[PDB]
């Protein structure tokens, strides 16, 4: 190739780098901020968790641990993607482990229910024949507690009715900056849970299965708030390393061209020099 | 007409190092993007067909003022071959105005002449 | 002789999607190699798909080429081309191996070669 | 020329700060252009937006460019830019619309547009 | 004393690279960026204006200990400045002993000399 075409390839995979680079310092910044929110949300979710472990087993209530609640019927499940791309594969997958699962498991397109957080799950849904109830077109990078509250209370309310027999879902969830695992795992019908128990009373005025009706449904929005919050930091931390990783590949195919580029010019100085050597010597 | 198109071209082609990063942008940038998709469009042309300079200047116009925004960019083409023949049937006083005194009609005048076309155009 | 009054309208439409694809595939080879094909477009993987098909189904079986390989080559018409071509590029095909396109002759041999791949 | 004992220390003070913004704007041009302004900081908000400004109001009418476009031509003495570019680092005039300062001389003359626009 | 400088500026180039985020860690961010900013301060220069290597190696040994630790980066420059006009004042004493001897006075000494500066010093 001629030295004014490698000159524009290697521009610009210079910009592109530039911009790789400028967007993993954004993600880290992100996840830097992310961190906290993650961290401090722990206190709430335990004192749920140790209050319901504790009060709710032994009746029977809106979210008691529950078997054959209409079982042939709809079951909740979530789907939770990131809102922009350049995460690497992380988009795809946490879309296909939802797929080969549930779609093939359910063999009524009706009596699933999946409802999708993350700007490109409708995105890709218009491709999927899928029924959506509803959605979030783009959450805040801060903590969006507020935002997120109403739709749980959706997810918990449309839970009852009998229409989803099971709340489902499908997030990742991080070790460290370069390890993200997926969960597979069941929330309402509480088929795990612990035994906290050290109270004689606590709060109960009410009765026993008032007590769980009035408390279940925050119990289940505090593990999805935790559960979206994970899920959050694992998105900058996925964008984080593959800006990262894109960022050593442009570096590297700029160290190749330009290297090319400097192998090549040497021919041309060297024709130049036998072009004025001959032109002396024929005269 | 010209006046716009060139900072219109213009910004396509620094917006253009950008766009390989798909719909993930903000809105007026690919606003901008689908703008400079339609200019290129136009400028298209075959061989051995030349334009009379007032039907030049009357698509410029067209696509400039944002009159082709809602045409999709698969239709560009067959949008101005199709204005060519509407302005050839009707809207002759543009032409001649255009070609007695240099200089663009009245702007109500076209823009009506314009949206009676569009009222005429189908979509595929 | 490129020219549609010369090869016809359908042929010279082919011909000119055939090029534009290859080109926007040619375009595409430094963002493939350093971003990685994950975060290309919809339109964009749906260009390289039929591009690589093209590009190999480009390629053909001589019969002078018989004395390196065992395969005995084919004489390919104009209309079969075309009709081959304008089949890919409508995404017919788009369900067949990479593979199948090799070294082939008309475009139904690439149905064999799929069919014997088990496909 | 541009030395703090020869143009004087007011001008240099101007003219390093006019640099320094426009070398800070030139790294938020393609961060903004995928994510907008609103994701980065307020101060670089603020950073963008007086250095349109700044550069629309280093654009001047000639008197040559009658001939190209009819709008006459100006004259700017050095103490009165030094001190228009002053009044837009500090914000005196950031509520303007930037389009009042393209093509432009003397400062009151953005004012001027900004009233006939319909500030 | 030109040891730490040295890792002090080297260290101070890569960091540089992360700077789109302020606050990474105390030790990595806050401690490293801080000492290497007051070193490009101090090792700049205005023109004309040689210093004696005396007064350099005082500088330097100040910057190095951690005498800069506290003073705002804004004003290291004027600190400089007083500190050579305050050492010209009183500190004939240690100029003489690295004059002669060609290396560095008492420790104490010299921590105690910049202390009684810092104690005079204002920071605006």
């Amino acid at each position: 190739a001629s030295l004014r075409d490698i000159k524009t390839r290697i521009n610009a995979t210079k910009k592109t780098s530039q911009i790789t680079k400028a967007m993993e310092m954004v993600s880290t910044s992100k996840l830097n901020r992310a961190e906290q929110n993650a961290k401090s949300f722990v206190p709430y979710m335990e004192k749920i968790q140790e209050v319901v472990a504790n009060v709710a087993l032994g009746a029977g209530g809106a979210s008691h641990p529950m078997l054959v609640s209409r079982p042939v019927k709809k079951t909740g499940y979530l789907v939770i993607t990131s809102d922009r791309g350049l995460a690497g594969a992380y988009n795809s997958n946490v879309l296909r482990l939802v797929y080969q699962t549930i779609q093939k498991r359910h063999a009524s397109p009706d009596e699933y229910a999946i409802i999708v957080i993350g700007r490109v799950g409708l995105s890709f849904f218009r491709k999927r024949n899928m029924p959506v109830i509803l959605d979030i077109t783009r959450l805040p990078d801060q903590p969006s507690f507020a935002d997120i509250k109403e739709i749980a209370r959706k997810t918990v309310g449309l839970f009852a009715d009998g229409t989803f027999d099971e709340l489902y879902m499908y997030y990742n969830h991080y070790v460290s900056a370069i390890q993200q695992e997926v969960t597979e795992r069941k929330l309402l019908p509480l088929t795990d849970l612990a035994e906290n128990k050290q109270r004689t009373v606590y709060e109960f005025e009410p009765s026993q299965e008032e007590i769980l009706d009035v408390l279940l449904p925050q119990y289940a929005e505090s593990l999805i708030y935790g559960a979206l919050l994970d899920a959050k930091a694992s998105e900058h931390a996925a964008r984080m390393t593959a800006m990262k990783n894109a960022t050593d590949n442009a570096n590297e195919l700029i160290r190749t061209l330009t290297l090319s580029y400097n192998r090549a010019r040497q021919a041309a100085i060297t024709q130049e020099i036998t072009e004025i050597v001959a032109g002396a010597n024929a005269l | 007409v010209a006046g716009t198109l060139r900072l219109d071209l213009a910004a396509y082609r620094e917006l253009e190092a950008f766009a390989q990063f798909g719909s993930d942008l903000d809105k007026a940038t690919q606003a901008k993007l689908a703008r400079g998709a339609r200019t290129v469009e136009v400028l298209k042309q075959d061989l051995h067909q030349p334009i009379p300079v007032e039907k030049q200047v009357l698509i410029i116009y067209a696509l400039t003022r944002g009159f082709l925004d809602d045409i999709p960019v698969e239709d560009v083409r067959r949008f101005e071959k199709e204005f060519y023949l509407f302005l050839d049937q009707n809207g002759q006083h543009l032409l001649e105005h255009i070609r007695t005194t240099k200089d663009l009609p009245n702007e109500d005048d076209l823009n009506k002449a314009i949206e009676a076309f569009k009222k005429t155009f189908v979509v595929s | 002789a490129l020219a549609p009054e010369i090869v016809g309208e359908e042929h010279y439409q082919v011909a000119r999607k055939v090029q534009q694809t290859l080109q926007r595939y040619k375009e595409l080879q430094d963002i493939i190699a350093i971003l990685g094909m994950d975060e290309l477009s919809d339109e964009d993987k749906l260009v390289v798909h039929r591009a690589r098909r093209i590009q190999f189904f480009l390629s053909q079986n001589f019969h002078v080429a018989e004395q390196f390989t065992g395969q005995p080559g084919s004489y390919v018409p104009v209309k079969e081309t075309v009709r081959g071509f304008k089949e890919i590029l409508e995404g017919k095909y788009d369900h067949l191996p990479e593979d199948a396109f090799r070294l082939v002759g008309r475009i139904e041999e690439v149905v064999e070669k799929a069919k014997a791949m088990g496909v």
